[PDB]
């Protein structure tokens, strides 16, 4: 897993809503997996049809600002996947000559 | 899916944007403070009145949750803050009127003028001259003459407002599921729902009055002993028997006795013990003081500060390019942003007031990890108590060695530890039976005991009973001398300072125990002590998850309030109170100034 700052790099004035995240969903998601679903939380048993009661948006965002502490500052964070499956290996590390 | 999942999902919902609001009207009210203009003045009213009405649509909402569903204290807390709807609930022409009632005592208040009967046009204002004359000024005409100007500023000409402003405030208690305003004041103090944490709002007021007894004896020795020092300085004014004038108090409403001290001093042949002179000579800066500061709360096992503090915080006054006001206070814009303002100088009282800044800050950065509807401490008293426990242990003889400012060689005598004491009480104690009578007052006026024509009668009686102040000037039922406070005129409380003074000698007296100290209790220093640090910092980070009797428990190891420690603390200075009143008459007669 990588990760680094950037505060000098995502950050606007008057909050930068252009990063959203999840924080609602009927269920966990599988490793591995990925869904942009924006459908409405249903969190109770009537039929969700639109913004109220036990309806509200799974999506919210972040509004990132430079003012902000160093634990809300924004994180790039990329995560290095390696898979071994049965076939040849075409990616290698660099070989010194 | 049950209630509490829903309820859960809801907070999860609303906190995120309650803190994106809540950050915007931070920022708002800074750029306010630190740049007075009409651009920030707009920006400020736009942000204040987006979040009333967040808040407004919020308790609207947050009432389809019913609370006898719910299993846990930290999702029902949050439940019950939402469903105060608060002054939203009125009518439109009721909020209307209540407003404009505050905003025309406020106006009053602000614009309070005392000008000379001999030219009417010269006049002056509050806080440069009438706070000077009553502080520093031995004149007995002009103390009094201003005295009774200011009285008669404020006064009938807004009583017919602030029954009626009581009248809504009762309305609007009512209308929140509350017998009255006291009750919704001391909705905070109330407990239910712990097994062996309960709390009523009566036993709140059993308790205070449990310890205004116990301190009596020595708040009556201090009173003898300030009217014997002022018999000298003012003859054939204060009665040797009688009860102390208003405007000889060194205060314009009777609050601090702070500005007694040049006359009521001990032993004034010697300095008092101050750092300034020693900031002076090396030439210290607002900077350093901050520094040591951060080292002082490192070195006891707190957190250091976050950089965006030291990169946004306004330590220096910027001069005129900036139209900043000279305010300490503390900022909390959330997420990270801590901030603090304040023209700090190279004197002890700006370092005194920068500890306790720090000490707020990190008691919010102590909180910061419960949701934004916890983010406060466990009452209304316990920011302040630490800030003053964290003042004290700086203000110590080995503290301000050990950072230099002293002399290796230095000594104390016991005349330096009386004048200490001394000060300390006419600062703290001093204040103590004023504020439970007004507090009382302020109680049996929102019960409703006093109806319509016995306020000013019986608030003279009280105060001749429990403070011993005599009236210098023949009043009547339409001079509302409560009305002129500070926090009665702008709806604030008045208890809270009692509240927290016992939190912090509670503190003082368990925070000690732990650190290893030897001699009197004012000496206690916690500096370089990981244990108390980790003791205060697992109270500090509760928040309002808990209720305060378990925190305080949690730190003193007692269930109720004690006043105990302040006994034991003012011990010193109550053995020479009592050696000093043993050829001297002890109490006050009510009697006095027959008009």
């Amino acid at each position: 897993v990588i990760a680094w700052n950037s505060n000098k790099l995502d950050s606007k004035h008057s909050g930068n809503y252009d990063y959203w995240y999840r924080s609602l969903r009927k269920s966990k998601l599988k490793p591995f997996e990925r869904d942009i679903s924006t459908e409405i939380y249903q969190a109770g048993n009537k039929p969700c049809k639109g913004k109220g009661p036990n309806c509200y948006f799974p999506l919210q965002s972040y509004g990132f600002r430079p003012t902000y502490g160093v634990g809300h500052q924004p994180y790039r964070v990329v995560v290095l996947s390696f898979e071994l499956l049965h076939a040849p290996a075409t990616v290698c590390g660099p070989k010194k000559s | 899916s049950t209630i509490e999942e829903q309820a859960k999902t809801f907070l999860d919902k609303f906190n995120h944007e309650a803190e994106d609001l809540f950050y915007q009207s931070s920022l708002a009210s800074w750029n306010y403070n630190t740049n007075i203009t009409e651009e920030n003045v707009q920006n400020m009213n736009n942000a204040g009145d987006k979040w009333s009405a967040f808040l407004k649509e919020q308790s609207t909402l947050a009432q389809m949750y019913p609370l006898q569903e719910i299993q846990n204290l930290t999702v029902k807390l949050q439940l019950q803050a939402l469903q105060q709807n608060g002054s939203s609930v009125l009518s439109e022409d009721k909020s209307k009127r209540l407003n404009t009632i505050l905003n025309t005592m406020s106006t009053i208040y602000s614009t309070g003028k005392v000008c000379n009967p001999d030219n009417p046009q010269e006049c002056l204002l509050l806080e440069p001259g009438l706070n000077e004359i009553m502080a520093n000024s031995l004149d007995y005409n002009e103390r009094l003459w201003a005295w009774e100007s200011w009285r008669s500023e404020v006064g009938k000409q807004l009583r017919p407002l602030y029954e009626e402003y009581v009248v809504l405030k009762n309305e609007m208690a009512r209308a929140n599921h509350y017998e009255d305003y006291g009750d919704y004041w001391r909705g905070d103090y109330e407990v239910n729902g712990v097994d062996g944490y309960d709390y009523s709002r009566g036993q709140l007021i059993e308790d205070v009055e449990h310890t205004f007894e116990e301190i009596k004896p020595l708040y009556e020795h201090l009173h003898a002993y300030v009217r014997a020092k002022l018999m000298n300085a003012y003859p054939s004014y204060i009665s040797p028997i009688g009860c102390l004038p208003a405007h000889l108090l060194g205060d314009m409403w009777g609050r601090f006795w702070t500005n007694l001290y040049s006359l009521t001093v001990p032993f004034g042949q010697k300095p008092n013990i101050d750092v300034t002179d020693a900031m002076v000579d090396q030439a210290w800066d607002a900077q350093r003081i901050f520094k040591e500061a951060e080292k002082f709360f490192v070195s006891v096992g707190l957190p250091n500060m976050t950089q965006g503090f030291w990169e946004n915080s306004m330590l220096t006054d910027p001069g005129n390019v900036q139209k900043a006001v000279c305010h300490p206070t503390a900022w909390d814009l959330g997420k990270g942003d801590f901030r603090i303002l304040m023209c700090t100088k190279v004197t002890m009282d700006d370092f005194l007031t920068a500890h306790h800044e720090m000490g707020h800050i990190q008691y919010d950065m102590a909180y910061a990890a419960q949701p934004f509807l916890l983010r406060n401490g466990a009452n209304e008293g316990f920011h302040e108590a630490v800030g003053e426990i964290m003042s004290l242990s700086a203000a110590t003889p080995k503290h301000l060695k050990s950072i230099g400012l002293l002399s290796p060689d230095f000594q104390e005598d016991n005349e330096t530890e009386i004048n200490f004491l001394l000060k300390q009480a006419l600062t703290i104690v001093g204040t103590l039976p004023f504020t439970y009578m007004l507090e009382k007052w302020r109680w049996m006026v929102f019960k409703g005991e006093i109806p319509k024509d016995q306020w000013m009668k019986k608030w003279w009686e009280m105060k001749r009973e429990i403070v011993g102040v005599v009236e210098p000037v023949p009043h009547d039922e339409t001079y509302c001398d409560p009305a002129s406070l500070f926090h009665v005129s702008n709806d604030y409380s008045f208890i809270r300072y009692y509240t927290r003074t016992l939190y912090q000698f509670q503190f003082q007296e368990a925070l000690c125990q732990a650190a290893k100290h030897e001699g009197p209790l004012h000496k206690c220093d916690i500096s370089n002590s990981t244990e108390a640090g980790q003791k205060l910092f697992n109270m500090l980070r509760l928040g309002k998850s808990e209720p305060w009797t378990l925190a305080l428990e949690n730190v003193v190891g007692a269930k109720n309030m004690n006043v105990r420690p302040l006994l034991n603390y003012f011990e010193p200075l109550f053995t020479w109170l009592k050696d000093q009143n043993k050829n001297s008459f002890v109490g006050w007669s009510t009697d006095w100034s027959p008009y």
